[PDB]
């Protein structure tokens, strides 16, 4: 028992709805009642916008969509056997639902691709040699500049990154 | 092969160059260190080293181990002709 | 040529030739610069029972010979009340002197220039005095807990018989104060220096006359002097070399390139930043952080597109590209009116899926933002985010009731495809979607495993560090990248001054700019010593505004012509005086 | 907008301008000090967004420091560039009131005519200019910023006393200065400015505004 | 349909005008649902096939098997390669080579050209 509506728009919606959820016919297999679902996904997802807004439309039109995919009809299946309640799917689980595998798996590894751009990022100059001499790590860095020179003779400065501590040969 | 993966904070040539440059540092470093090892008490290059005098490790390691990447404006050599740096080389050769 | 006039005036206050106070006393302190060096803060000692171990003179004394050792005095004393509550008076002292201290060096470190080497003078008299350092002394801790309080009264560098006077006398000499106090204490003295009571004493007479030596001249030419000694270093190491370091370093012009865009007060820096702090979950999770950084990152449409088309299809339900025909079917209810109104010309957009993922951006915020920003006139509409293909699909649509040709149509018949072309010109090159002013495609992610940050405090009072992720970006609007969430709005900095000055006012610039020249020479690895640098930065802001030090700086100082006519502009300024 | 971020940014820039009060002197409750996010959006109401006030009604008094000078006032207007009548309206709110000092905080731009008409009305009443972005933070808690007094025209007068100065002599600072435009303070005064030291540990020094 | 399909709409700049051989420009007839291409300077009109008339960024027209000219096999100064049977002839000698391009776009990958004339053909690996 899901409750009507006496507004044109709202209830063209739901025949849309109910058009989406006709897809393959899978309602079919499992006999259950695809319009009634769909006005209650329609009155939950009213619940929460309250208006004939684009946004409401735009919500509405991308549960459509999203449920016409030929990719993942057993997402279908599983609104359709009643596994998923229509208030839960008035929200997306994911950025565009695509749980079941094919697409979810997509999506993370790409999650782990653009992750992946920023690990490690880049670090490290890399010699280990000498030992700090104030957290007495051996993580350092050395700076090799100006050659001859008067007075000053170039050096070999060893500088601790690890608490900035520095020291030259000396 | 194209198989070298980028690290996440460069490009492919980026990548490359740094991690070639890495190694080659690293030979240097290993030859020199095992240079001033190797080297005895007596030699007077050692005297003018230690006491401070003048020169360095580095220096020590130019003349005797190897002289190792040189370099121009923060990056090895630039292909000064087309795709290559001298014409005694062939083209698009990244060796050392 | 800027600094020449400053100098120390007889009653200490350094002033330049107008008169104007640039410091009250020179460098902060009155010390002169040959006579001071290197020291350790002992009293920055991390966890609190050690501290408490070490510094406390015991009462709880051992019932055997228990203080026969070190003292044959203490037989005298253990019984008297009052040196009790005296030392206590002390070590409360030095432990809310410890508190002030680590507020003082946020850093934790414990290495500072002070004049008069107190382990090497202590050390001298154990020398002469021939202490043996195993056996029991003479000394007296009163002795010592007075004498030190006689031995600061005597150590003033400005006269203060006055209130205020008195107060600029406390915090002028506060960290070498703690020093000697933290150094002199009474179980320092008897645990492990055993000097006796004379030798107590010619230590006093020791640190009083080479402390009173030290401090500065009144007539020394400390502007002169500082330049050259600011200068020097320059001279020294690094045109433009190139030190390799993390994934940055296409950052932060290094040494005498940096001076001169310092210095000048530079408008446009040839690399300005923002060292950008995360506070919460984000200072600790590389998702939370990729978060805040998609909010930060300025990313243009132009950045995000794959591809753009313009189609001719005056009506969708024939749509010319047959596999858009389901989004007609999708989009048939989408304002059904004014597809009677649309313009045949067609723009459609094509995006990549990875790279709208790493901005983690919606299409419906898109469509919404440059719905938006051009108006109801230009009508979009999208797909499904499933699709294999990402897609945007965008008409243009008009004002309905006021275009039937009336005079002429106000446009001058202007061509729709080259209009939509204007949209496709502008809509890429204008809408800042997430992003939002100024920082540029480039941004860098940096853990801190490197340097001296992100460290605090602890139940133990040790100063752990933390290692944490920050955000160093090529960018300039300091103020709105401070009002963005969980960026930390206390620690985030830059390395531009005109942009430091503007948001966070003058004397956030004295300590930048302090800060940043400090940088440049700590790099070349050679030392200039503090108060040289105090000066420069002070003579630079004391007019209020920027004083970069070129004709247009400091040729506009209310100094005398004559003066400013051997600077540079010469006949001009002699004309204009 | 139409978003909850907004309150977030409404409850930030209240936070700032209570502090900012409380630093001038001004009485304020602490419990007002410590109000979260969370708390504000039932102790004001922010409603759900779109309904009404969340500003005009945001309107507030302050009225503590404690030399009884009386009440302060501080008001954000809706609008995104403001009009000198609406300055004006707003004027004749704080006349027929008796407002001894208005703080303005605008949503974005600000009208010429009405910074100088500002400007003129200043010798009868007086009157401040802050942007909104300038105080979604609080710029004296930044690790730069050292601690500014504003000081007593008679320990100014000590001041110069007993260094035997003149006003003109000492360092200066720009009226237009954030941290001057923080405290309010107007021109001639000066503001004593307490520094952390590398040698001293501590140093202080003083400013003449102008 | 299938994402395999190939983006080439025909990106089409000439097929200029007929008569005084200038360059075309689409207009419209709302009447027909027919675009037109016409010389600004003449009464001369006739339809487009396709709807298309501008396109931006492939972002990848990798160019990888074109404008690179056959000819290139003869320089002396790329190296020959034993790494043995071009895919079209049986033989070996492929002369082969890094981007030579400013897109340079940052490839390392390798192109081989054969150089014996049995084919001129040429792969990437
Ligand atoms: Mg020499
Ligand atoms: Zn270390
Ligand atoms: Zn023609
Ligand atoms: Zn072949």
């Amino acid at each position: 028992r899901a409750p009507s509506t006496s507004d044109s728009v709202r209830l063209k919606c739901r025949e849309m709805l109910a058009a989406a959820l006709r897809t393959g016919d899978d309602y079919i297999a499992i006999g259950a009642d695809e319009e009634e679902l769909g006005s209650q996904i329609e009155e939950a997802i009213y619940q929460e916008i309250r208006n004939t807004d684009m946004k409401y439309k735009n919500r509405v039109r991308s549960r459509i969509s999203n449920l016409k995919d030929a990719k993942n009809p057993n997402l279908r299946k599983n609104v359709l056997c009643g596994n998923i309640p229509p208030d839960l799917f008035a929200r997306m689980t994911a950025e565009e639902m695509a749980s079941d595998e094919l697409k979810e798996m997509r999506k993370n590894l790409t999650k782990e691709a653009i992750r992946e751009h920023q690990m490690a990022k880049t670090g490290g100059t890399q010699t280990d040699l000498f030992t700090c001499g104030k957290c007495k790590k051996k993580n350092c860095t050395y700076t090799q500049v100006q050659t001859r020179s008067a007075d000053e003779p170039m050096t070999t400065f060893v500088v601790c990154n690890e608490c900035g501590n520095r020291w030259k040969f000396c | 092969n194209n198989e070298l993966e980028p690290t996440p904070g460069n490009t492919l040539r980026q990548t490359f160059e740094n991690q070639v440059n890495r190694i080659l540092n690293d030979a240097r470093d290993k030859t020199g260190s095992s240079a001033q090892k190797s080297l005895s008490e007596y030699n007077n290059f050692k005297s003018m080293v230690v006491s401070g005098a003048k020169g360095s490790k580095i220096n020590i390691s130019q003349v005797i181990a190897v002289v190792g990447q040189q370099n121009v404006e923060g990056k090895r050599i630039p292909f000064g002709f087309k795709h290559r740096t001298l014409p005694h080389f062939i083209k698009d050769d990244y060796g050392p | 040529k800027s600094m020449e006039s400053v100098m120390v005036k007889y009653d200490a206050t350094v002033r330049n030739s107008i008169n104007q106070v640039v410091q009250l006393r020179y460098g902060e302190d009155g010390l002169a610069g040959e006579s001071v060096e290197f020291q350790n803060l002992a009293t920055l000692k991390p966890s609190n029972k050690a501290f408490e171990k070490k510094f406390r003179f015991d009462y709880t004394n051992e019932r055997a010979l228990r203080r026969t050792l070190q003292e044959d005095l203490v037989k005298d004393v253990l019984s008297n009340a009052h040196i009790q509550n005296e030392l206590e008076r002390e070590f409360e002292r030095m432990r809310e002197d410890r508190e002030v201290l680590r507020v003082i060096f946020p850093t934790g470190d414990s290495k500072v220039v002070l004049p008069c080497n107190l382990l090497r003078m202590i050390w001298n008299a154990q020398k002469i005095f021939h202490i043996n350092p195993r056996l029991p002394s003479d000394l007296h801790p009163i002795k010592v807990v007075e004498g030190v309080k006689e031995l600061s009264k005597k150590l003033v560098i400005v006269n203060g018989d006055d209130p205020l006077s008195r107060q600029a006398q406390e915090n002028a000499t506060l960290l070498f104060n703690i020093h000697l106090r933290s150094t002199l204490c009474s179980r320092r003295m008897a645990e492990e220096f055993r000097l006796s009571g004379e030798a107590f004493d010619w230590l006093l007479g020791e640190i009083e006359s080479k402390f009173n030596q030290a401090i500065a001249h009144p007539g020394e030419m400390v502007g002169a002097l500082a330049a050259q000694s600011l200068g020097e270093p320059a001279t020294q190491m690094t045109l433009n070399t190139f030190h390799y370091a993390g994934v940055s370093a296409k950052n932060v012009t290094l040494g005498v390139p940096r001076l001169k865009e310092l210095i000048n007060i530079s408008k446009k820096p040839k690399t300005p930043s923002l060292t950008v702090f995360l506070l919460g979950q984000s200072a600790r999770d590389a998702e939370r952080a990729k978060d805040i950084l998609c909010r930060l990152e300025h990313t243009t449409l132009r950045k995000v597109t794959a591809n753009t088309a313009i189609y001719y299809d005056p009506n969708p339900q024939s749509t010319v590209v047959a596999e858009d025909q389901e989004w007609v079917n999708v989009y048939y209810e989408m304002p059904d009116f004014d597809v009677a109104r649309i313009s045949p010309w067609l723009l459609r957009v094509e995006l990549d899926r990875k790279h709208m993922t790493d901005r983690k951006l919606t299409m419906e915020q898109i469509a919404e933002k440059i719905n938006a920003g051009f108006g109801d006139d230009l009508n979009c509409i999208f797909n499904d985010d499933n699709a294999e293909k990402l897609v945007l699909r965008i008409r243009i649509m008009n004002s309905d009731e006021n275009k039937m040709q009336e005079e002429e149509e106000v446009v001058d018949k202007m061509d729709d495809d080259v209009f939509l072309r204007c949209i496709e010109s502008n809509m890429l090159t204008d809408m800042t979607l997430q992003g939002i002013e100024q920082i540029s495609k480039v941004y860098m992610h940096l853990p801190q495993t490197d340097n001296k940050k992100k460290i605090i405090i602890t139940e133990d009072g040790e100063f752990k560090a933390l290692q944490e992720w920050i955000l160093e970006t090529d960018g300039v609007s300091l103020m709105r990248v401070l009002s963005e969430k969980d960026v930390d709005p206390v620690r985030t900095t830059s390395n531009d001054i005109v942009e430091i000055f503007t948001v966070l006012g003058i004397e956030a610039v004295r300590k930048a700019l302090e800060r940043e020249l400090y940088h440049v020479i700590s790099f070349d690895g050679s030392y200039v010593n503090y108060r040289h640098l105090a000066l420069l930065c002070d003579t630079m802001t004391c007019r209020g505004h920027l004083m970069a030090i070129t004709r247009h700086g400091v040729n506009r100082q209310d100094t005398g012509p004559l003066m400013k006519c051997s600077f540079e502009e010469t006949v001009d300024v002699l004309m204009e005086a | 907008m139409d978003d909850e971020e907004e309150t977030y940014r409404l409850w930030k820039i209240r936070k700032t301008i209570m502090q900012l009060c409380h630093d001038r002197g001004y009485l304020v409750t602490q419990d007002e000090l410590d109000q979260t996010l969370e708390e504000f959006k039932a102790q004001s109401g922010d409603k759900p967004s779109e309904g009404r006030p969340r500003r005009t009604d945001l309107t507030v008094l302050v009225a503590h420091n404690d030399d009884p000078t009386d009440q302060m006032f501080v008001f954000f207007p809706e609008e995104p560039k403001v009009g000198i009548k609406t300055i004006k309206v707003y004027c004749q709110r704080m006349q027929e009131e008796n407002i001894t000092r208005a703080l303005i905080v605008v949503q974005q731009g600000m009208t010429p005519s009405a910074k100088q008409s500002l400007v003129d009305m200043a010798p009868k009443y007086i009157l401040e200019q802050f942007l909104q972005q300038e105080l979604l933070i609080n710029i004296t808690e930044h690790e730069l910023v050292p601690e500014h007094v504003v000081m007593t025209k008679e320990e100014v007068t000590e001041l110069l006393a007993r260094y035997k100065l003149r006003e003109n002599q000492l360092p200066r600072i720009q009226a237009g200065d954030p941290v001057a435009r923080y405290f309010g303070i107007k021109r001639g005064q000066v503001v004593k400015i307490i520094r952390p030291s590398e040698t001293a540990g501590r140093y202080i020094t003083y400013r003449l505004v102008q | 349909m299938e994402p395999d399909g190939t983006y080439e709409p025909g990106f089409v700049g000439i097929r200029f005008c007929q008569e005084c051989n200038n360059m075309l420009y689409p207009k419209e007839d709302k009447e027909n649902r027919i675009l037109l291409y016409a010389c600004r300077n003449c009464d001369y009109q006739q339809e487009a096939d396709n709807s298309c008339i501008y396109v931006n960024k492939i972002t990848h027209e990798v160019d990888e098997l074109t404008q690179i000219i056959a000819d290139v096999s003869q320089d002396p100064t790329l190296p020959r390669t034993e790494d043995h049977p071009c895919q079209k002839c049986g033989h070996k000698e492929a002369v082969f080579f890094q981007s030579h391009s400013a897109r340079a776009e940052d490839a390392m990958r390798l192109y081989y050209v054969c150089t014996a004339p049995h084919c001129g053909h040429r792969w990437t690996e």
